[PDB]
């Protein structure tokens, strides 16, 4: 099941992003709801993670938000 | 021999290709607009008579022109010689040359007409009116000899297409000079038969594509100057590639050619009464219907429909700045106003409001209702906005800053996501599967979606048609009852919607139901009845569940709309809901055996059964205008004892002005909506089984007149067709008896099961493939011309087996399985729609649970079939949800308890059709 | 024959929007009494005139969405430019995040670092 | 908002992909990423126990990949020759070290 767990992922990692008021910023929420709805569409479980460690870096740039 | 080529040059282009010599040429289908007293229709026949010579240009090159010399008895080759004799000096008419060969051992004469195309204007209409991308030769060797196109342009793919590939408007729109050019010669061919005494029927198949005329076989000479055409059948057949093909256009040019700049018309025009009857006096001289420009003097909803198809025409050459609400300056207590005394609408014309108080004395609630939704305040006080992200009209903006709205992603249900993964769901090489997400959206989302509207195009429908098409329609819809109702019996559940434009700043729908008296309810009723109140849309983005990451919108339409349409029809839409049996089947819940009902009744009693369905593509976005006031008016046909003409005409313009061509909230501006539903206003889901019947009853008409009426070997059915095209193009009457005849024709052999925009077909098949009623075929041919819109066969069914149902309907499949010694259809969902539904959550039950167990229940519900399902992981579905529903009860802490499977069971049987 | 005549739920509810859309009408004609609606309006055949020129002649500030600079440069291309037979003047270009946008960084190599759809306000000149 | 956050980890570390892992260990270690890593990448490198055990040469192992280095600036600000790094004379390279490659 390892498509359904990425797009399960995906959808919550889009929503940590969004509560983290990156939709104040038009081209970055702009790349990360393409990278969300291309997982979630995506048929191939490899560029689905391609497109995660793309999208999970969106969230770890921001030099700090939780990683304790 | 060689001498016959010799005779028919005569003394015009010596250069002829010999392409015939005997009765040969004669390989090819022709379309033909017949009628006599043996058949009649206009369908594809073999015409074998011609000899037609090819001329050939210098240089050798062949060039689109032939010699058409046809063998005649000596009768009729005198009578057309006469009567050629009389029409010679008139320009719009071919030459032709009379002669006499000795073949054998008889002077056999010879009709050589000259210097005709290859094809006529009935080759074209039929090409353009009986689509089909398989065999469209026809269409191509026009569009690339006349310089519309190229050869490899139809390599691109989808070319035929007009969703995607939209260049086909500008390939087909390089006809247009052309058809204008055969619009003129018919009107220079009436005026030399008037002015001759020559009475006939003017037919398509008798002009070709340059413009000029022949067959003088039918025409009878009369006293000159009597003379009367007959272009009943011409014009209506060409009617609908008029819109098509853009004739008009060089209308707006100078001095009506293409090669000169616009006419600058003046600003603060807006009348155009005298440039739209010059138009009609102009193209359609001989049309002898009365044409009202403004639909106000029309006499009944038929002379409505009638002239706004005209209307529909005419206004593509006139400036869209001067189309909408007309405003005035009025004065309260000395403080001026703008406010809207008027409307110009492009299908109703002008249209002048009755009650306008200039000089006002106070504003009461009802006149500041009115005042506050007029647009004409709203945009005469915002800034001027060119918007270059889209194409459609924009007016103004009503801030200093656009808004930008996006959509939030779904909420992970990450216990029901555990506990269906401990189950054993979502494993590797499943059938049942995640599928239906919540796609997030970008900023560019609420205007990128409001751009499809570009996909509504100004069409004129074959009016001929559509006025019996109205009446077997209203036949459909008359076991109903409606009427005006009082504002004290109107009964509004869902009182928290939207309320529209700027009433959404105050409130939802209860605060206008609590603010406004019974008295005030109608006095505005009563009002709008009187006058025109042009309201603003708010366009919202929506957020639900969907397996296309599209951008799914929601309207909400002002509140001083949505309380005059409640009483103008809550009565037939609560008589439409509340009737079991019928062919608009809304408002019959699926449940305690109606799916089964619904089903045995389409069955009727269709003799060689196969079942149908279709969609149309971009339907709310590309419904045409005259389909959407076509549908209103058969909706208020109810009104015959309560509204006289004048009111339900000024209530029809107030459902034009408000919900068809309405100004439309989108971001913070205002952009003009040209047409198409709301998904914001109770009617639409009516408005469209109305539009859906209309198109299921051309596309009949269309399979039953286009086919050879020398092969049905059904006498009854000749008949039938033969009435038919005399009840359509002649007979302006309305014949009721043959209108009943109809009907029942249909309901015998083509019973439908309509919901908005959803429809499941029973058919006999047997008539299908001779071509008696309507195949997928003719609904992709009526799609095509009448809704601008392309309709591929991978998104329409067809089951040959009864005992497996429709395919789909109202997004549910259909299973035939046990109850009891009784064989019942059940309807069961998709299961991946299920699991995401259950899955993926909207934050409003993520914090109560008994929210939560009234959303698993009602999934649980509408999941209780699959348990009948011959595939286990559907059975599974269901058994997944009850173990949930049941954990999440004792979480909290017999035929009624929702945590057992007989709760569910009961639902489905008709034994116990308690709620 | 009472809640025919009267409300139900007056309570100082029907008072509340009555005086919201009265003083949203008198602060929209606040900003609109002014005379290009006179002499607009008083050049028709009979004071009446279609909506969709009211702001085309009459309104003194324009907002031009762009979605692109090859749409910028053939459009509000310098800081005066042309639109419905008017003369424009440019102030104040924004971008989608409501930030100020130079006029001196809107060329093809900045292209990408700007978040493209412009607002551009100008003032009607004279 | 906690909560959804230790959601969102869980859910990472289960789904065990080699490359995710790779990167959260890099941002867990203080090798951040500046942009959204392109399918034209620059990284900050805290220091050389960091720098060492990921950047070989001009070779750059991240998100369980290669890049080639194309520029590397370090804190001050000025382009810095990457064969300085040192494990003695380390200290005046400024130690944030930004730095840009291309995907091979
Ligand atoms: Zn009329
Ligand atoms: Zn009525």
């Amino acid at each position: 099941s390892k498509m359904s767990d990425v797009k399960c992922t995906s959808v919550v990692l889009l929503s940590v992003l969004q509560q983290l008021r990156v939709e104040s910023s038009s081209k970055l929420w702009a790349q990360c709801v393409q990278l969300h709805n291309d997982i979630l569409l995506a048929k191939d479980t490899t560029e689905a993670f391609e497109k995660m460690v793309s999208l999970l870096s969106v969230l770890l740039s921001m030099q700090g938000a939780v990683d304790i | 021999a060689q001498s016959f080529l010799n005779r028919v040059c005569g003394v015009s282009a010596a250069r002829l290709t010999p392409c015939g010599t005997g009765t040969s040429t004669d390989v090819v289908y022709r379309a033909f607009d017949i009628y006599n007293d043996k058949v009649a229709g206009f369908a594809k026949f073999l015409k074998t008579n011609c000899c037609r010579f090819q001329e050939k240009d210098e240089d050798d090159n062949l060039i689109d022109s032939y010699f058409v010399v046809k063998r005649h008895t000596f009768s009729n080759y005198q009578h057309e010689e006469t009567i050629y004799n009389l029409l010679k000096d008139c320009p719009a008419v071919a030459k032709h040359d009379f002669f006499k060969f000795r073949i054998d051992g008889d002077m056999v004469p010879h009709i050589s007409r000259q210097r005709l195309t290859k094809y006529t204007m009935a080759d074209l209409v039929y090409a353009l009116r009986h689509f089909d991308e398989g065999n469209c030769d026809t269409l191509k060797e026009i569009l690339v000899t006349y310089n519309c196109c190229d050869d490899d342009y139809f390599n691109k793919k989808d070319w035929y297409d007009f969703v995607e590939n939209p260049d086909i408007l500008r390939v087909y729109a390089n006809l247009g000079e052309r058809v204008r050019q055969a619009l003129l010669k018919t009107v220079q061919f009436c005026d030399a038969m008037r002015n001759a005494g020559i009475v006939g029927v003017l037919t398509l198949d008798n002009q070709d594509l340059n413009g000029n005329w022949y067959d003088f076989g039918d025409f009878i000479q009369t006293t000159p100057g009597s003379g009367v055409p007959v272009v009943d059948s011409y014009y209506s057949l060409l009617m609908p590639i008029l819109t098509l093909t853009r004739a008009l256009t060089a209308e707006s040019h100078v001095d009506t050619d293409l090669t000169k700049p616009y006419i600058k018309w003046d600003l603060l025009k807006y009348d155009f009464t005298e440039e739209r009857l010059k138009l009609f006096d102009r193209y359609f001289k001989y049309w002898d219907q009365t044409y009202h420009p403004n639909c106000v003097n029309c006499l009944d909803d038929r002379c409505i429909l009638h002239c706004a198809n005209f209307n529909v025409l005419f206004s593509t050459v006139f400036p869209p700045t001067s189309f909408g609400p007309l405003v005035r300056k009025i004065f309260v207590d000395g403080v001026p106003f703008v406010v809207s005394t008027g409307y110009h609408f492009r299908e109703l014309g002008v249209v002048h409001n009755q009650d306008v108080n200039l000089h006002s004395s106070r504003l009461s609630f009802k006149e500041l209702l009115v005042y506050a939704a007029d647009p004409a305040m709203h945009a005469a006080s915002g800034n001027l906005l060119l918007d270059k992200r889209t194409t459609c009209f924009s007016v103004a903006a009503l801030t200093n800053n656009v808004a930008f709205q996006t959509v939030k992603p779904g909420n992970f249900n990450k216990d029901f996501y555990d506990f269906a993964v401990s189950k054993g769901f979502f494993k590797e090489g499943s059938s049942v599967e995640l599928k239906h997400f919540f796609f997030a959206q970008d900023g560019n989302a609420a205007i990128s979606d409001y751009d499809y509207y570009r996909y509504n195009l100004p069409t004129m429908c074959d009016i001929r048609q559509l006025l019996f098409v109205v009446e077997v329609v209203d036949k459909y819809f008359d076991c109903y009852d409606g009427g005006c109702i009082n504002a004290n019996q109107v009964i509004v559940n869902n009182l928290d919607k939207s309320a529209g434009f700027p009433f959404n700043k105050w409130g939802k729908a209860r605060l206008y139901y609590d603010s406004m008296s019974y008295e005030d309810q109608d006095a505005l009723f009563a009002y709008t009845k009187r006058n025109v109140i042009p309201t603003i849309t708010q366009m919202n983005l929506k957020y639900a569940i969907s397996a296309k990451n599209r951008a799914r919108t929601v309207a909400g339409v002002s509140i001083c709309s949505t309380m005059t349409n409640r009483q103008f029809h809550q009565k037939l839409l609560k008589s439409i809901a509340a009737t079991r049996g019928a062919t608009v089947v809304i408002g019959t819940s699926k449940f305690y055996g109606g799916w089964h009902n619904m089903l045995k009744t389409v069955y009727s009693d269709v003799e060689n059964p196969h079942l149908m369905g279709w969609d149309y593509p971009k339907c709310d976005r590309a419904m045409p205008n005259m389909l959407r006031i076509m549908a209103s008016l058969v909706l208020a046909r109810k009104h015959t004892t309560c509204c006289s003409l004048s009111h339900r005409f000024y209530r029809l313009a107030n459902e034009c002005a408000q919900v068809l061509s309405e100004m439309v909230m989108c971001g913070g501006s205002l952009y003009v909506k040209p047409g198409g539903t709301s998904s914001g206003d109770a009617t639409t889901a009516y408005a469209n089984s109305v539009f859906n019947i209309c198109q299921a009853v051309t596309a009949n008409v269309n399979a039953l007149l286009s086919t050879d009426g020398n092969k049905i070997a059904d006498k009854y059915v000749r008949n039938l067709q033969h009435r038919l095209y005399e009840c359509l193009y002649r007979n302006r009457d309305v014949d009721t008896d043959f209108v009943n005849e109809f009907y029942a024709y249909l309901r015998k052999h083509f019973s439908m099961m309509i919901l908005s925009d959803d429809a499941v077909v029973c058919f006999n098949s047997t008539y299908a493939s001779q071509g008696l009623v309507a195949s997928i075929k003719n609904f992709k041919s009526v799609l095509y011309y009448q809704n601008n819109v392309f309709m591929s066969e991978a998104k329409c069914w067809t089951e040959t087996d009864l005992t497996k149902g429709p395919h789909e309907f109202c997004s549910q499949h259909t299973m035939l399985v046990k109850q009891g010694d009784d064989y019942v259809y059940l309807p069961y969902p998709d299961p991946s729609r299920i699991l995401g539904a259950g899955c993926f959550v909207d934050d409003i039950v993520k914090t109560d649970g008994t929210l939560m167990i009234e959303r698993f229940v009602s999934l649980a519900i509408d999941a209780y079939p699959l348990t009948k399902h011959p595939n286990q992981e559907y059975a599974d579905v269901f058994h997944l949800y009850l173990q949930y529903i049941r954990k999440l009860h004792d979480e909290l802490t017999n035929t009624s308890r929702y945590w057992e499977p007989e709760f569910y069971e009961a639902m489905y049987t008709p034994h116990t059709v308690l709620q | 024959m009472t809640q025919m005549y009267k409300q139900a739920r007056s309570e100082d509810k029907r008072a509340k929007v009555t005086s919201a859309m009265q003083t949203m009408l008198f602060t929209m004609l606040r900003k609109l009494d002014n005379d290009a609606l006179n002499n607009i309006i008083n050049n028709a055949r009979d004071g009446c005139v279609p909506l969709n020129i009211i702001p085309l002649t009459t309104a003194a500030k324009l907002m031009v969405v762009i979605p692109d600079y090859n749409t910028y440069k053939n459009t509000c291309d310098g800081t005066t430019f042309t639109y419905a037979s008017a003369l424009w003047e440019i102030q104040q270009v924004v971008d989608a995040d409501s930030k100020i946008v130079q006029l001196s960084e809107i060329s093809m190599d900045n292209s990408p670092n700007l978040a493209w759809p412009l607002i551009v306000t100008a003032l009607r000149a004279n």
